């Protein structure tokens, strides 16, 4: 099997550049051109560029003509993208895919792709909120209760309840990103209300981006 | 060796003219033809290369043309500073190959030399040695005839002649013959003649003297 | 340097067969190509040199390159299929040879009931207050499809200001989560009797309230 | 059953320049190969490996039709074992190749008063192309001992050159679309019979 | 400040064999290739040799394929042309050039290399008397005559520098005994001749030698 193997995700500042690696496995190097695309979130594919392992060589779209950098290493063989003068609009995930053998031209193996994300924010840890459990959030058997994970940034955040050992009924949301930058999500757990006083509920929050732990007990109005 | 033939080999022009030098290919060489300067006694000045891109410093009234395996090179208006020779060089395939060569002289109007000649020193007397020199100064064109007379008897085999190149004010030449002779033969004879002839002398000027 | 023009969405039932077109002039002057890509993950070739598929790719997959139109007819349609579909070409006729694609198509297979929204509202934390801040957090969970629309309002009149709505997102369950955020002053708060979240869905409409105290 | 998009090769309104030629790969179709043959607009119709009239009568793997554009006294080069600057670093047919090489006058469409300089082929390379490669590379060219470093200069080219139509050009310098047609046999594309 | 300087030229005896050097300075010398390119006496230029900007690549002429090897060392910035089998067609003037994006743009100050088996001998000089019968009223020549010497480069001035004008020196001849001889002449107004002191300053490095001749009038 081919392979293709890129690197880790990316948060940088406007203004600055990142530089994506990718691998390639089961074949040969020097005898397929290796083309880059690009997908912002939730949007459409936009090829980049190709570049040829065997002569070094490239080819841009003008879009980005001066500001990308296709480059590769023969020795360990991987293949570089070199975006420089990053803004938002350079958020995407960013793909790695060898063109076929066909001049015919179709891409036959990507890549799991690089996500690099491009915000002015500054890592910041998140503020933690419990959102405690009414009788006005109960169906008779079973209340809801929560945690809100305010402000922060970057992604991602980790959430579990009472020691990791609450685990049926979690239901922890996808973060919003918000006017001004940070993240925010919620965790929410659906308990039965026969067990508001009988047992305690706390919920532990992970920004290892910010080394930011923080636990939250979770009693009652 | 892809060889290349210059054309012409020599021409004079006046300052202002302008003038054309062929350079041919014996094969193809594409538009890869490069033109060389050089001033006599200097080192060649690289001028245009890909036979019409200029180099930086050169004048634009140096064009090249050119392209497979005939080559031109003209230079409109021409100026004190460009008489030279002039060669071409393919730089299309090694090994690069350089031409014959085009020496380009100002035209000037003729003139006439002042002819002079020094009988041997005696410090060269006392080693064994006696060299006749003839000077021709400051003349044009630079064919000019020197026949040496010993006694009215024509010499042959034994003088050797040297010019200039052309000055850089008046455009003339200066020519040096110099008979060699032991002393033995020197003190044999009497009048040294040395006869002279030039486009610019109505009829031939002798400058002789007596061992004395 | 030429554009691949699909259409944004097409949408079919189980069983029933869909069909995506990719549109450009001369388009059979070259050969189209077809990617799958399923959420969060990486295109996957689905069909190259217009017809051909490759090898591990079901036959109810064909493609078709007839002038200045190509269409990937997806047969007996299953859910694994709900995904987006690209095409592409490489295109040197133009000033730069470039690889194209096209906007993309998303298959909404559409073989599954029509859940309504379940909604949860909570009011702000006492801690929060004491921070001089204030969230009212509207969850929206087991719904399906995958569309909503939601509005705040502070005693029935709109708000519209302080609003960060999550876009819909599939869960385990394979109906679709939302979450709507409404950030308010302590005062705003308190100011008046009752807020609301009100979530709109086909024709549905589910409304929860919240005062303070 | 399907029938071959001979006519979308042919009749494509824009052709590539040579050094980025395009193929298309025809497969799974019934081609009639006289619609070529029997209607002669095209000024050279060179087939090699097969007789053109047999083409309707024998079937083979794949058809792949390469299309670019070139001038007149360059068609002679798109043949087995040709050499110059087309054959040896844009185009390069193989020793056994089978297929036909058409090409036609395209002087009505390609050139233009002012000249129609968009069309591109390749000056310069570290070696001669093999057969049926590509190249669309731009790396400056080193013809000499110094490193170009993408400075162009003595002995450092732009490897890709225009060509230069313009209508009153003599019909060796006049532009040339070119249809390539390459039969892969070991029955996907098949005549009428 | 960009500059090629070189040395090694001189004298070597026929089949001998001598090492010819161009060092640099004033740009980065790995990055540029580097040629080398000779002239015999009034003859034309003859292209020699070419070597990669990396050692690597190498290619010649082709009168001296087999005879001469090229060479540089980048540590020490440094172009070599090393001669070998030596005849009296390699008897020229040697250039060292860099090929750049803007041409050959840079060259060596040359280094003269004489192949034969004379011996480095300096000159005598003789005085080229001016005559006493002088036309009058008119100008009046005299010079110096440098004879036999090897090898050949020679300078001629004329009262230190100060006699500039009116001023030929000739081109030396290779004479018949493998010696180099030349004259250098000077036309002065024949008034001056008793009040103006005239002197020739001749310069031999190849053997050290400098002489200061007296040129006076002579019956
Ligand atoms: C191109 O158009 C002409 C005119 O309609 C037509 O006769 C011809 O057959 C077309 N080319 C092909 C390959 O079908
Ligand atoms: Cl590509
Ligand atoms: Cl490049």
């Amino acid at each position: 099997q081919v392979q293709l193997v890129q690197s880790g995700a990316e948060v940088k500042k406007p203004g600055a550049s990142v530089k994506v690696s990718c691998k390639a496995s089961g074949y040969t190097f020097s005898s397929y051109d290796i083309n880059w695309v690009r997908q912002a979130p939730g949007q459409g594919l936009e090829w980049m560029g190709w570049m040829s392992p065997n002569s070094g060589n490239t080819g841009y779209a003008q879009k980005f003509q001066g500001r990308v950098t296709m480059t590769r290493s023969t020795s360990m063989s991987t293949a570089y993208m070199e975006l420089s003068s990053l803004r938002s609009e350079d958020t995407a995930v960013y793909f790695c895919a060898r063109m076929s053998s066909s001049l015919t031209n179709y891409l036959d193996y990507w890549g799991q792709g690089t996500l690099v994300t491009v915000s002015s924010a500054s890592t910041k840890g998140p503020s933690v909120f419990p959102l405690a459990p009414s009788s006005k959030s109960t169906s008779g058997g079973t209340a809801a209760l929560g945690c809100l994970v305010k402000d922060y940034f970057p992604e991602p955040v980790t959430v579990s309840w009472n020691s990791g050992a609450l685990t049926s009924g979690v239901h922890t949301f996808p973060a919003v990103l918000q006017s001004s930058g940070l993240y925010s999500l919620s965790s929410v757990v659906t308990v039965p209300s026969s067990s508001l006083g009988t047992q305690t509920y706390i919920c532990n929050v992970n920004h290892k981006p910010s080394n930011t732990k923080v636990d939250k007990k979770v009693e009652p109005k | 060796n892809i060889q290349m033939t210059q054309s012409p080999s020599a021409m004079s022009a006046s300052v202002g003219d302008r003038v054309t030098i062929t350079c041919r290919a014996r094969q193809d060489i594409s538009s890869y033809l490069a033109w060389f300067q050089q001033k006599p006694g200097k080192v060649p000045k690289h001028l245009i290369y890909a036979a019409s891109t200029l180099l930086s410093g050169v004048p634009s009234r140096f064009s090249g043309s050119g392209s497979g395996t005939e080559f031109t090179l003209t230079i409109s208006s021409l100026q004190p500073e460009d008489f030279a020779t002039y060669y071409c060089l393919q730089h299309n395939s090694y090994p690069y190959t350089f031409g014959q060569g085009t020496k380009l002289e100002i035209n000037r109007t003729v003139a006439a030399p002042s002819v002079f000649i020094f009988p041997p020193s005696d410090e060269q007397l006392k080693s064994g040695t006696a060299s006749v020199v003839c000077l021709l100064n400051n003349f044009y064109p630079r064919e000019a005839k020197v026949q040496w007379k010993v006694d009215n008897a024509l010499q042959s085999g034994n003088s050797q002649e040297s010019v200039t190149e052309q000055d850089s004010k008046d455009s003339t030449y200066s020519l040096s013959s110099t008979l060699t002779l032991s002393k033995a033969d020197y003190e044999k004879h009497k009048v040294y003649a040395c006869e002279v002839t030039h486009q610019g002398l109505s009829s031939p000027v002798t400058k002789s003297f007596n061992r004395g | 340097s030429y554009v691949l023009t699909q259409p944004p969405s097409v949408a079919v039932a189980p069983g029933q067969t869909a069909r995506i077109r990719c549109g450009e002039n001369d388009i059979g002057s070259k050969n189209v190509h077809w990617y799958q890509q399923k959420s969060g993950q990486a295109p996957v070739l689905v069909v190259y040199d217009d017809s051909d598929r490759p090898s591990g790719i079901p036959e109810r997959f064909s493609g078709s390159n007839s002038g200045n139109t190509a269409t990937l007819t997806i047969s007996r349609v299953e859910a694994g299929d709900e995904a987006d579909y690209y095409c592409q070409v490489w295109d040197s006729t133009g000033d730069h040879p470039d690889v194209v694609f096209g906007g993309g198509t998303k298959l909404t297979v559409l073989g599954q009931p029509k859940a309504a929204p379940s909604v949860t509202l909570f009011p702000p934390s006492s801690e929060e207050l004491q921070a001089n801040k204030a969230t009212l957090v509207c969850l929206i969970s087991d719904f399906y499809p995958g569309a909503v629309t939601v509005a705040w309002k502070a005693d029935s009149s709109p708000v519209k200001a302080g609003v960060e709505t999550t876009t819909p997102s599939k869960q385990s369950n394979n109906k679709y989560a939302a979450s709507s955020y409404l950030s308010l002053t302590p005062e705003q708060w308190k100011s008046h009797r009752s807020y609301s979240c009100q979530v709109t869905h086909e024709g549905s409409t589910v409304e929860k309230t919240v005062a303070p105290t | 059953t399907n029938l071959c998009p001979f006519g979308e090769v042919f009749n494509a309104t824009r052709f590539a320049s040579v050094y980025a030629w395009n193929r298309k790969r025809i497969s799974n179709c019934v081609a009639d190969y006289s619609v070529l043959y029997n209607s002669a607009s095209f000024s050279t119709f060179k087939c090699y490996g097969v007789s053109p009239t047999k083409l309707n009568d024998l079937c083979f793997t794949n058809v792949y039709a390469d299309s670019f554009v070139i001038r007149g006294d360059e068609v002679r080069q798109i043949a087995p074992g040709q050499t110059g600057k087309i054959a040896d670093y844009n185009y390069k047919l193989p020793d056994d190749f089978t297929g036909c090489v058409i090409a036609w006058n395209s002087n009505n469409l390609d050139s233009k008063v002012g000249g129609n300089y968009n069309y591109l082929y390749r000056l310069f390379r570290k070696s001669n192309l093999k057969p049926f490669e590509r190249d669309i590379s731009t790396e400056i060219y080193q013809a000499g001992s110094t490193p170009c470093n993408g400075v162009e200069g003595f002995n450092c080219y732009f490897p890709l050159q225009s060509y230069g139509f313009q209508p009153t050009n003599g019909v060796g310098y006049q532009p040339y679309r070119v249809v390539v047609l390459s039969f892969e046999l070991l029955a996907t594309v098949c005549g009428p019979k």
